[PDB]
């Protein structure tokens, strides 16, 4: 429904700013 | 209050899980334990895995055993989550995965978007949650029981998806795995607990063969690499824990603890350029003591701290 396409585009950010160490 | 402590990849941090929430330790000194976080959100929190200092952490809850939430602790923001069809065991992490471990299945997930990229199904029922998983990037081995009733290791590639090998290890059923931190090693136990097994990773070439001083059969529930790879330390349900030196059949060094029974876990890391075993302990306590790499012996109490802070 294409709103799967900014929640995936924010999950990535997200997982990868927890990530940076 | 406490139902949970446990050491990240490199053993830079503590993690205390209790009915009212989680906390982080530094353990960079040794004169106190140094809170650097504290969660009261989540209620009974079951299992904490930091991913090394970053600000990821995934947490399990007593409230919902079947479901993984991945946060930024620091922020406390939940990020995803992701239910199972059944309770979770562990959960292992490094920079590329992450692992759940379900009795009878494991999911591997890539640790970047959280997607599952592979199930392996029907497993040999493993109700402790047993399972490793490297550190390194290069060597990105999972290893979980190939048998419910032998010793059998099954060594999975999480990065090509796809077995490497299957390692008789003992004959009993294994009760500890621990990889080195080059992810090269695997150190074995079984429920018999009177051989610690060291075998080459994907090769699976038995590399050491320690006995723990012969005796009876301990529960073995804690081994640990120290991260040069030269010292592994093996704790059980019983007062002693030793410490093999991988040179090139019997303990270096053995700690004495101040009780029989509890269930602990040790780490061996080393802090203001002198290496340590560390003792997280069910008796709600870190017991920190002096290793001697040279010489081994019986290794000296430096200092106790309270879990709870």
């Amino acid at each position: 429904e294409k709103d799967s396409r900014r929640r995936q585009a924010r999950l990535q950010k997200e997982l990868a700013e927890a990530a940076k160490e | 209050q406490l139902l949970f402590a446990n050491f990240n990849q490199d053993n830079t941090s503590l993690a205390v899980g209790s009915k009212s929430g989680y906390k982080f330790f530094s353990l960079s000194s040794v004169d106190k334990l140094e809170q650097i976080y504290e969660c009261t959100d989540t209620e009974d929190v079951c299992i904490v895995e930091r991913l090394f200092s970053s600000s990821l952490v995934a947490i399990v809850s007593l409230k919902a055993p079947r479901k993984l939430k991945v946060c930024h602790f620091k922020k406390g923001t939940e990020i995803c989550n992701y239910s199972y069809s059944n309770t979770i065991l562990a959960v292992k992490l490094n920079r590329q995965r992450l692992i759940v471990c379900l009795e009878e299945s494991l999911y591997i997930h890539n640790i970047r978007d959280m997607k599952v990229l592979h199930t392996i199904r029907e497993t040999p029922p493993n109700p402790a949650g047993l399972c490793a998983l490297s550190i390194n990037n290069d060597n990105c081995y999972l290893a979980y029981p190939g048998s419910a009733t032998i010793g059998e290791v099954q060594v999975f590639d999480t990065i090509n998806l796809r077995a490497a090998n299957m390692i008789p290890a003992h004959d009993s059923p294994l009760a500890a795995l621990a990889f080195d931190a080059s992810g090269t090693k695997l150190a074995t136990a079984s429920e018999k607990g009177t051989v610690i097994r060291v075998f080459s990773i994907p090769e699976g070439q038995k590399l050491f063969e320690f006995r723990r001083g012969v005796k009876r059969c301990v529960s073995i529930c804690s081994l640990a690499f120290s991260m040069d790879g030269m010292f592994l330390s093996a704790s059980s349900n019983t007062e002693t824990v030793h410490i093999f030196k991988l040179e090139t059949g019997r303990a270096f060094a053995t700690v004495r603890l101040p009780f029989c029974g509890h269930k602990n876990i040790c780490s061996l890391a080393t802090i203001q350029k002198i290496p340590r075993l560390l003792v997280g302990a069910a008796d709600g306590y870190l017991y920190m003591y002096n290793l001697d790499p040279q010489e081994g012996g019986e290794c000296a109490l430096m200092k106790q701290h309270r879990l709870d802070g």
